[PDB]
This record gives structure tokens, C-alpha cells and sequence, in this order.
């Protein structure tokens, strides 16, 4: 089974991905969600991509939490505040 | 029988996985009963050490270390240590010209084992160190039938790189010729390690002029003046490291260092070569992929100073956006990479020139196993004592994103500013980068 994932890079908190494309065959939906603060203040960011290996981690790297996530429905790597 | 080979100088010792550093038991060319004595085992493989250039008439400290790490990987092999110790004792163009006997007595030996026990000689693996790497191409030349493998272990420059191959380690002497240069600093025919490529592969650890924690910092040999010279040479530390790298390589089967092709050292400093379709990469040491290919492959890697060598290397791409048209030089930078196992912090790198609207491709590489990419900082470095200060006017540029290529696990991953632009301003706080892609170029 063939998935499509929603395709976006660093994409503010308030701000839906538009862009989707076809995964290759194997491939899985990923998230990655940073949230800390910035010089512009406190800042949440979303990127999605279709990716090969899928590992669900959530770390603090230098006082920024980031968070990954997998799934293998079709368009379903959509952030929390968004499904 | 014996009468036929007592004009034969080298003698061939079998050491033992418990008997590493002595000759105890030989095997004696025309005696089939020494083979017996010795206790060969005809079943498994063979492994002839074949030492080099000594003023010493010893054998260095690295043969037991060798043989030990041999018969730890390969535990019921055969190792046999060549011993030419009287001819590897003279002056060195007279002990160079001793490598065409030598050659001449191993083959002779080889093609016994293999006339009186019908031993195959695609069981057999010939690793010559300095002059002992021409030994053993001479040897594979003058064999009945082709030896399977021969291992170079930085092979001797003087009186060699332009010397033809009958004469010299050549691709034609064995099925498989590996080839590491690590002590080619110098003038062409007058480097200690033989610069041209001699083999199928050539790999050149850290560009093989010298090694890691062997030379002496080009700082700190214009203070120390008059006083200090070449230790390096003298000590053979760089020229040694091609032993230890390939000992590194037996105790550390499943994690081997690998070798990148490319055009230059300069050009893989850049980090442009780092590909591994089309055989473009290889492992270094006892693990090698056998591709003989149609021309002479150079490849490169950087490594630690201290076993184990193996470090993680990178590319990393920057496109330097900016309003104002300026031109900076020798540019002083720190990048810190923050993955999911662990982080290396103020990674040191400098750039020729940063200009306004131009990309720079660099090679960063680490000991730390970093685990899979996440966050990237970028500092832009000055040594001026008012660079803290606001009221101090510095250079900067807006970068958008990072594009990064890891070698090892074929990866290209791009970072992304968390706002809409990071500003990366001499002498001030780092620019922060956090993941937006990735493409496994399988
Ligand atoms: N391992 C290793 C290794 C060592 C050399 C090496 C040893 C000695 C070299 C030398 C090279 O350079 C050459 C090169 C070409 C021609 C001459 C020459 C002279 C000397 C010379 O007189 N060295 C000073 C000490 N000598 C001792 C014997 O008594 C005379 C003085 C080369 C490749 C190797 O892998
Ligand atoms: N004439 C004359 C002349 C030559 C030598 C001489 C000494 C050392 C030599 C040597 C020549 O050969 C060369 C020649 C060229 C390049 C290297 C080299 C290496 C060493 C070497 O053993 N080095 C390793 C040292 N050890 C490191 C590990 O720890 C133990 C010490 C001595 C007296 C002389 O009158
Ligand atoms: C010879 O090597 C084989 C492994 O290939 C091993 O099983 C056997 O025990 C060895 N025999 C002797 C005589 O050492
Ligand atoms: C660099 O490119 C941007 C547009 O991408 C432009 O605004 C800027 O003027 C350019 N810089 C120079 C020095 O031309
Ligand atoms: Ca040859």
C-alpha cells in the first residue's frame, strides 16, 4: 500500500501544509514539531516529509522540545492542534 | 627436497594465536615434516607478514600486535611471519634491491606448500609493511598460480614510485591488491610511503601525507625553531599507522571505517566526495569490498588520532544571503551538531572566503556517534575584545537554511531557521537550525 504524506518545511504553529506528495514504496508519514523560545519570543514549528526510517522521539536539545512522530495512513501526519 | 631450497635465505615462521611474538616453530622450505611439526592447518587460510626496512635487525613492536589481531578475527587460520631481517638490515637502496630475492624467496615457498600439500593459493593473504610491501608484490609475480589477496601497509617511496611494475607492488601481482599510504609527505621519490596509487584500492588516511597525533602542528614547530626536526620521520609514527589502522580494522569487524573516492584531497576537504553509489566508497582495512576496477582508485577519510579511528564525516552545504555586496577572508566559524544518541559542541572550521549571495560546501566530521540529526548551531567567531558589545558594528548574514549530507548512512538532511531568517552576526550569539527533511540516497 502507496502512501501520500503532506510535504512542508518549518511551517509556523498557526498555518496548515498545502503540499502532499506520493511516498516511494516502503516509505512512512513523519512530523516534526520544535517548540521553544526565540528572540521573536516563544515559537512552535512544523515540518512534515515522506520518510524511510521512522523513529518516534521526543527530546529537549539545547531548551527546545522536538518531537517526531510516524504514522502510515494517507495525509494523516497532520500536528496535534490540527487533527 | 631440501637441496633445492637451502640457497634460500628468509625463513617462514608459524606463529600461534598463543605464541604471538616469537618464531618458535619454522617451516622449513623442502622438509614437508616441519609443516607437520608446526601444526599447519591445511583446512583454513593463510596469512604471510612480510616486515620491512630496520636498522635495527628486530622486529618492531607491531608484529606481535598484528599476528595477535590476525588470529583474533581469523581464529584457526595460519599466520606466518617472514623473516629477512639480514637483508631489511643494510643500507637502504641495498636492502630495496634484497625485495627481488625476498619476492623471489616467498614465491618459491608459496608455489612448495603448494607442489608437495596441493595447498590453494586462493587461501592465501600476503601483508607486506615499507619495503615488505614490494616483497610481496614480487612474490605475487612470480607465483605458479595468482594469490588471492595482498595488503600494502604504506609501501616504500624512495627508489619505488618510479619503478615499473615488475619491480614494485603493482594491481597485476595478486587478484585483490589494498593499498593504505599514510607517510607521503614530500617531494615525488623522495616520501618515506609511495605516493601513486599501486593497487586496486588506494585509501590515503587523512590525505596520507601524515597521521593524526603524529607530526607536530605547523604552530608549534615555527616556536619551537631551530631546535626541533622531523620526529614523525624519525619515529615512524605516520608510516607505522597504516599497522594500526589495519589491526583497528580485524578487532572491529562490525563497525569498519570507510573510504570515500574522489578526484583530490583538496577536493574531499571540501567535502564533495562523499558517495557511496557506483562503488564510490569502501571499508577500509580486513573488510573490503574486492572491486577491481579498470583504473586506479584513490580514496580518502579522516580518522582519530587513537584506536578505535573511525569518525562520522559530513558535508555541509551554507548559502550566505545578505542586503550589502561584502567579501570576507579566512573566516573563523563553530558548528555544534545535536542529534538523538548524543552532540558535539563547537566544532572549530574555517572558510577561505564568505561572500554575499555565494554557497560554501565543507567537510566536518566527529568521534561522536550523534545519532540521527536534529538541531544544528552556527557560530560566526571574532577575537575582537568589543565584539560583546551592541554599540559595535559586526558583519552578518541571513541564512535560511543548512543542507547537510552524512556519509556513513547516506543521508541528506535539511535545517531550517526556526524564524523566517537566522541571522548569523561575527562575534555574537549562535544561529539556530532545527531538521525539515530527509532523503535516504541508498
Ligand atoms: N621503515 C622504513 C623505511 C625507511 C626508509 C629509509 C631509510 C634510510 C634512508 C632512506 C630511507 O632514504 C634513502 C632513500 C634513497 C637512497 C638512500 C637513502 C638513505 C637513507 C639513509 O641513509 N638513512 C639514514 C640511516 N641510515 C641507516 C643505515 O646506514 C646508513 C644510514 C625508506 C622507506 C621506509 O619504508
Ligand atoms: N647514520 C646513521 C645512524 C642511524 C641511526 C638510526 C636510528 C633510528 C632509526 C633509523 C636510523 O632509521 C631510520 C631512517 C630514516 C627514517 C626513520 C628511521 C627510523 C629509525 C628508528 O628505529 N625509529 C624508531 C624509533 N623508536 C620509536 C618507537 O620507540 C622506540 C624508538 C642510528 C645511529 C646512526 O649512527
Ligand atoms: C582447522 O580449521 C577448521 C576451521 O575452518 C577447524 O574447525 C579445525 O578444528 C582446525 N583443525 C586443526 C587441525 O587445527
Ligand atoms: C541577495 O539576494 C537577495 C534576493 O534573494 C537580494 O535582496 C539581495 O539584494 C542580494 N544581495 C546582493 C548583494 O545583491
Ligand atoms: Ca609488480
Amino acid at each position: 500500500v502507496l502512501l501520500r504524506c503532506y510535504t512542508c518545511k518549518s511551517l509556523p504553529r498557526d498555518e496548515r501544509c498545502d503540499l502532499t506528495q506520493d511516498c516511494s514504496h516502503g516509505q512512512t508519514c513523519t512530523t516534526l514539531i520544535a517548540h521553544g523560545n526565540t528572540e521573536s519570543g516563544l515559537l512552535t514549528t512544523h515540518s512534515t516529509w515522506c520518510t524511510d526510517s521512522c523513529q518516534p522521539i521526543t527530546k529537549t536539545v539545547e531548551g527546545t522540545q522536538v518531537t517526531m512522530t510516524c504514522c502510515q495512513s494517507s495525509l494523516c501526519n497532520v500536528p496535534p492542534w490540527q487533527s | 627436497q631440501r637441496r633445492d631450497f637451502i640457497d634460500i635465505e628468509s625463513k617462514f615462521a608459524l606463529r600461534t594465536p598463543e605464541d604471538t611474538a616469537e618464531d618458535t616453530c619454522h617451516l622449513i622450505p623442502g622438509v614437508a615434516e616441519s609443516v607437520a611439526t608446526c601444526h599447519f592447518n591445511h583446512s583454513s587460510k593463510t596469512f604471510m607478514v612480510i616486515h620491512g626496512w630496520t636498522v635495527t635487525g628486530m622486529y618492531e613492536s607491531w608484529v606481535p600486535k598484528l599476528v595477535a589481531a590476525l588470529y583474533k578475527r581469523e581464529p584457526d587460520s595460519n599466520v606466518i611471519v617472514v623473516d629477512w631481517l639480514s637483508r631489511a638490515q643494510e643500507h637502504y637502496p641495498v636492502s630495496a634491491g634484497y625485495t627481488k630475492l625476498v619476492g623471489q624467496d616467498v614465491a618459491r615457498f608459496i608455489n612448495w606448500m603448494e607442489e608437495e600439500f596441493n595447498y590453494p593459493l586462493d587461501n592465501v593473504h600476503l601483508l607486506g609493511y615499507s619495503l615488505g610491501a614490494h616483497a610481496a608484490g614480487i612474490a605475487g609475480s612470480l607465483t605458479n598460480k595468482k594469490v588471492n589477496r595482498i595488503t600494502g601497509l604504506d609501501p616504500a617511496g624512495p627508489n619505488f614510485e618510479y619503478a615499473e611494475a615488475p619491480s614494485r607492488l603493482s594491481p597485476d601481482d595478486a587478484d585483490f591488491v589494498d593499498v593504505l599510504h599514510t607517510f607521503t609527505r614530500g617531494s615525488p621519490g623522495r616520501s618515506i610511503g609511495i605516493q601513486k596509487p599501486v593497487g586496486h584500492v588506494d585509501i590515503y588516511p587523512n590525505g596520507g601525507t601524515f597521521q593524526p597525533g603524529c607530526n607536530i602542528g605547523e604552530a608549534i614547530r615555527v616556536i619551537a625553531e631551530r631546535g626541533l626536526g622531523d620526529v614523525d620521520q624519525l619515529v615512524k609514527c605516520s608510516h607505522e599507522r597504516s599497522i594500526h589502522l589495519f589491526i583497528d580494522s580485524l578487532l572491529n569487524e562490525e563497525n569498519p571505517s570507510k573510504a570515500y573516492r574522489c578526484s583530490s584531497k583538496e577536493a574531499f576537504e571540501k567535502g564533495l566526495c562523499l558517495s557511496c553509489r557506483k562503488n564510490r566508497c569502501n571499508n577500509l582495512g580486513y573488510e573490503i569490498n574486492k572491486v577491481r576496477a579498470k583504473r586506479s582508485s584513490k580514496m580518502y577519510l579522516k580518522t582519530r588520532s587513537q584506536m578505535p579511528y573511525k569518525v562520522f564525516h559530513y558535508q555541509v552545504k551554507i548559502h550566505f544571503s545578505g542586503t550589502e555586496s561584502e567579501t570576507h577572508t579566512n573566516q573563523a566559524f563553530e558548528i555544534s551538531l545535536y542529534g538523538t544518541v548524543a552532540e558535539s559542541e563547537n566544532i572549530p572550521f574555517t572558510l577561505p572566503e564568505v561572500s554575499t549571495n555565494k554557497t560554501y560546501s565543507f567537510l566536518i566530521y566527529t568521534e561522536v556517534d550523534i545519532g540521527e540529526l536534529l538541531m544544528l548551531k552556527l557560530k560566526w567567531k571574532s577575537d575582537s575584545y568589543f565584539s560583546w558589545s551592541d554599540w559595535w558594528s559586526s558583519p552578518g548574514f541571513a541564512i535560511q537554511k543548512i543542507r547537510v549530507k552524512a556519509g556513513e548512512t547516506q543521508k541528506k538532511v535539511i535545517f531550517c531557521s526556526r524564524e523566517k531568517v537566522s541571522h548569523l552576526q561575527k562575534g555574537k550569539a549562535p544561529a539556530v537550525f532545527v531538521k525539515c527533511h530527509d532523503k535516504s540516497l541508498n
